[PDB]
DNA sequence: GTTGTAT
DNA sequence: GATCATACAAC
DNA sequence: GATCATACAACGT
DNA sequence: ACGTTGTAT
């Protein structure tokens, strides 16, 4: 087996515990909300084959942003730097570093929305790695937990419950995407006046 | 690889998450209840006061008591944001009424921060404790904590109007909340107008609420736009700086502004100014120093060559804001854009509710106590029976049976004679008891009266909120022109 | 300009405000009283968590809660300040024995910090209520807090040697302190041993207390530091990573090291190894893997062929820190005044402060013994003529010449007639006076008992070492240091 | 008074360009910075806050001592210019006032502060502009600050005068400097705990 | 940009 | 402690 | 929430 | 001259 030997120079983030493997069909990245649950994962998380990448804060909505923006925010820079797949118009899936991407956000419903923000960023700029089926969502059952309470409950596959990310159509999502995170405000208005039930 | 894994469609989780995320900012974040004008935090951090014994009376507790209390207890989020809201909650020119004092420094008009949290003590104001008045006699409902080991209150009994009295804000998701401060008086005549005669018109409401009653004061521009703000709930306003041109020793002009517009910041509109000045838009200006002490409040003076012409540049360049009514509250669960009266409205039946809820508990408190003595009346009435059944007792269980078979008693009364102190057997203590007695009936008798009639209960409320415009309302700040 | 202006010479205040300040440090913040070894902000965490029920048994509760009451009533200082002091009394690899149980991200090894406080919660380790025990019997004094309205404890009762058992650090002003952990029962062994034979040397005490026990492990060389240490209270020893020699299933060798010295990061080792590497300052590495999980530590470097592990080992101990040294600087708080201790002289301190402990409690529970009993003989009195009592009640307008006739009569104190007035009817049953009497009788042997105690050295001697020996049961660890020479 | 309109991140100016009337506070942090700032007569009166325990030059490199931005800015905010151009004649205060907290820690950084002003601003302290603050400081209204330590007409104020400038060495060499066991011996000599 | 509860 | 990005809606 | 500079002693590199 | 340790600003 191949696996890492130290020593390298990697250029990847400051943050990202990387794992300790080199094949992109066994290893796996986490998104993770703060170092609060950053360090949970980080340490207790099987070194050898996972990945944790903290993302701080609430993600910017690229439906409401100008490419400016989008290229200049350091978060999704570190993100695609994680994947090392390439923006846009370099965009290789065959030459990703992990071929899956777990979306590992809080379970509150601040969590829900940086699932969602993340969501869109990856539809909007990584549209191939979720089509190849490479995006997966953790189902926990974060900061306020243990090293083996993670594991254990919820990255430890033989006992876990992921969720892989797979588009119906991609009309019915484009839509989707315009609407609850575009800039178009009564739409989403209607959305949520005809869709919830309080 | 997986052993256990599901498939998931990336719209029904999207539509889900979002929806999710949605409902909780609306309807427990972003906006507030109709009833007693709070959001979320607001709320829970009077409660925690409350609980924490910072009433006006009692004297100030570190921030970071509060904080920490609030956070642990109740309010399930960041130090940051509830010490931000408190800090606001403190503030002459954020809320109109204030609703927490505090000693240290808490910010200055001039956008400085509040000092940390180790530096500065607060406590309930004196207004506050109207929001939390018989918050302990079953006037509001409660509901377990997050982390279901605590309760807190769903709504405030809140005596006074606070949703229109400080106004609201503001940004959620699909949609935002603005609501004005508005003089204390004026709304309670309002109330009371809409209490009287039921077939009130906007008009006859505007009457006696003339608008909004700003903080920092100044002066709105129109009216059109307030009645069409609170017949519709949506609507726009012009606001304008309370100003004077004076004259100097030199023999020359000198326009000073002292009060500036809501949510206005005097070191802002100084650079924005002088931003302005360095761009040859704004000429005649010889000196732009704000002079503004701690006793009151920025000159800008002219060179000759029209001070009139300037200052109206310096007003129509910035000085002059817009306030866009969008009185958006959350009501019966749902949100909803209401109008001056749908509000009043609210603030009234939420009141009625309370201070029924309020008399019923004082009944019964009081129809127990009565009970009980009756009980004691009976015991001192024979004494030496007594004291040979329970002395002829080897358990107080057959004691208990024995008295309540003997001289007809509950079980509350056998064990409240039971549990009588041997000094409460004095002559003039029977007579006590008997005086307590009748003034508990005559007491019964008026809370019952007051459950019969409706009349009552509306008269209550609007005496109470009488007292509390006699005893906390302010003179108008803003002037309204045409 | 202004009015009233003094003059200030600037020898003067530079002289009066850096004693002002160092003194504050030395005695206040730096350094921990060598009774309970703690310093300050601890003390008033373990307190504050007391106070605020937040014992072994009772639940967690959220850690800026109780970080808000310790700064808010105790400790005028950054929250951050506590915060950090509590997660670091929660950490296995910082504390010898953690005071603190927390619940969520408290750290890591690695040099990870913990989790913000709005997600972590904590309370008292089983261990901590034995810093606590029997608090509320004067077994210690109070002062007022700085806000001049609560009220705080100088120093705790310290059931177990905390100071020699958790170690102390550090740096103060002019001074600094560095004393390493030790283990419980070995303490504990040389706490009695001193006891017993106070003609003891200090070989006799490193008969039982062979030397440091560091909460991660490792080795030790040169006991000679430890014995000029322990005599004279300064001293050097060395601290080598436990380490092993693996062979591939390549053939080639394989250094494993199991164990790194106390305070070192893991990370930082592996950062500084690979600064190393890559700079050609040492030669012969493969490969450096951190394979540690939440079960073991594991650090691999592994090496090519044609090239000795031993010699790369070696130069990792002489180059990075996977051996370093330690400067016991066993510094103390004593009378009020900073000291350097010998281990015999810290010793005396803590069975000195312990005798104070027990003595003071068993007073205390000797006088509420007698009072309880006091009361109850007035109780007796009455519930035998009850008849006259209730008599001269009833006849009674006034509660105060009630009281007044019930002294006079039953030849009774003031507090045994308002005992008396303050009766409950359902203790005038008739299987209500044995009880009492039972519960009499019974005060009657506890207060022989504890007069014994206090009329007897031997006996308050004795009692400390049976719960010492108590504590170490309960509580004491194999020991993880190994000592070689 | 001045004019406005002209082009630190901190600081908040004074109105009045008199370097005979006008005085600056260093204050430590925004906390006291508020109060500070928020009563303080914007004419001939400015503030400086100082985040954090100032760096002790006594014992530091001049690298380091260039480097730091407190220093950077309290000299920038002085305009008397550093080591060779200290022109004393282009100061723009009369009076530099040590405000510190009232805790042993807010001594500390008027020890700090004094070291600095002594040794690398020694004409400032020589010409009688270094005052010393007397509070009887975040935990204040700035109505109380005003009233109490900010106001002229009434307020105590210490003048830092300098005697013997061979003791002043001296002391700041055994305080201040390099060694230490001094330092152990002065406090072990000058305290008095029990 | 800025407003205020949030990560 | 101070200082940094950003969601969200509405000028 | 994450990071950032500093006092202070003592040792190290 | 730097780093590194733990209570502080
Ligand atoms: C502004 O001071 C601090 C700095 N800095 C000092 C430097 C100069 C100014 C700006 N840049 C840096 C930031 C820092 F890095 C950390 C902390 C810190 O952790 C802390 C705390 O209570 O935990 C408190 N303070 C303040 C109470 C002193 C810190
Ligand atoms: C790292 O997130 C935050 C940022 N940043 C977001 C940026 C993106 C990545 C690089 N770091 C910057 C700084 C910020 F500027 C402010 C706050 C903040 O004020 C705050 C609070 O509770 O008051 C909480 N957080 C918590 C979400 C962690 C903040
Ligand atoms: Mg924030
Ligand atoms: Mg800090």
């Amino acid at each position: 087996k191949h696996m890492k030997s130290g020593l390298e120079i990697s250029n990847l983030p400051g943050k990202l515990a990387d794992c300790s493997s080199n094949n992109p069909a066994e290893t796996e990245l986490f998104i993770v909300e703060g170092d609060s649950a950053g360090g949970s994962a980080k340490s207790g998380r099987n070194r050898e084959f996972q990945a944790i990448l903290p993302i701080r804060g609430k993600i910017l909505n690229v439906e409401k942003a100008s490419m400016d923006k989008i290229l200049a925010n350091e978060e999704i820079r570190s993100l695609f730097t994680a994947m090392g797949t390439g923006f846009g118009a370099e965009f290789d899936v065959s030459k990703a570093r992990y071929q899956k991407l777990v979306l590992m956000t809080d379970a509150d419903v601040d969590g829900a929305h940086i699932r969602t923000l993340l969501l869109t960023l990856i539809y909007r700029y990584m549209k191939p790695i979720l089509e190849a089926g490479y995006v997966y969502i953790a189902q926990p059952p974060l900061g306020e937990m243990d090293d083996h309470q993670l594991w254990e409950t919820t990255m430890d596959p033989e006992h876990r419950l992921m969720a892989r990310v797979s588009v119906d159509d991609a009309a019915e999502a484009d839509k989707i995407f315009d609407m609850l995170m575009g800039d178009r405000v009564e739409p989403r208005r209607e959305f949520i006046e005809e869709n919830a039930v309080y | 690889q997986d052993k256990n894994l599901v498939n998931v469609n990336l719209t029904k989780e999207m539509k889900a998450s979002f929806i999710d995320y949605a409902m909780s900012v609306i309807v427990a974040r972003a906006l507030p209840d109709v009833r007693d004008g709070l959001k979320p935090v607001h709320r829970r951090i009077l409660y925690g006061m409350n609980e924490l014994g910072v009433t006006p009376d009692k004297p100030h507790k570190k921030s970071a008591r509060i904080t920490g209390d609030v956070m642990g207890k109740y309010h399930p989020h960041g130090d940051s944001s509830i010490y931000e809201a408190m800090v606001r909650m403190a503030q002459w020119w954020s809320y109109r009424y204030m609703l927490v004092d505090g000693h240290g420094n808490f910010g200055s008009m001039d956008g400085d921060s509040a000092a940390a949290q180790r530096y500065t003590e607060a406590r309930m104001s004196k207004i506050a404790l109207e929001m939390l008045r018989d918050i302990n006699k079953n006037t509001v409902d409660f509901v377990d904590n997050y982390d279901a080991n605590e309760r807190e209150p769903l709504v405030l009994p809140a005596r006074f109007p606070n949703l229109l009295v400080n106004g609201a804000t503001g940004i959620a998701v699909g949609m935002a909340t603005n609501i004005p401060p508005h003089n204390l008086g004026e709304t309670i005549d309002a109330v009371k107008l809409v209490m009287d005669n039921p077939e009130v018109t906007t008009k006859d409401l505007m009457e006696v609420l003339p608008g909004p009653d700003f903080p920092t004061g100044a002066l709105v521009m129109g009216k059109s736009g307030i009645h069409k703000a609170y017949e519709t709930g949506k609507g726009s306003i012009v606001l304008r700086s309370r100003t004077e041109i004076e004259t100097t020793k030199t023999g020359r002009e000198r326009i000073v502004v002292t009060e500036f517009p809501y949510m206005v910041n005097k070191t802002k509109v100084h650079e924005h100014i002088v931003r302005l000045v360095q761009e040859k838009r704004i000429e005649g200006i010889t000196a732009v120093r704000d002079e503004s002490n701690r006793e009151g409040v920025f000159v800008i003076e002219v060179k000759r060559d029209s001070a009139n012409v300037i200052l109206n540049n310096l007003f129509k360049m910035t000085m002059q804001t817009n306030f866009g009514f969008n009185m958006l509250a959350i009501q019966n669960g749902i949100p909803k854009i209401l109008s001056l009266r749908q509000i009043l409205d609210a603030y009234i039946e939420h009141q009625k509710e309370v201070v029924v809820r309020r008399t019923r508990f004082d009944k019964e408190k009081a129809e127990a106590r009565a009970h009980i003595l009756e009980g004691l009346l009976i015991a001192l009435d024979h004494i030496d029976e007594v004291i040979r059944i329970i002395r002829a007792s080897e358990t107080d269980a057959e004691a208990q049976a024995e008295l309540m078979s003997k001289f007809k008693l509950s079980e509350r009364q056998s064990q409240a004679i039971l549990d009588m102190r041997l000094r409460r057997l004095t002559g003039l203590e029977r007579d006590k008891i008997q005086s307590e007695y009748d003034d508990l009936l005559a007491l019964i008798a008026d809370l019952a009266d007051i459950l019969a009639k409706p009349e009552r209960v509306s008269q209550i409320i609007k005496d109470e909120l009488d007292e509390v415009k006699r005893k906390f309302s302010d003179k108008r700040r803003t002037e309204l022109m045409v």
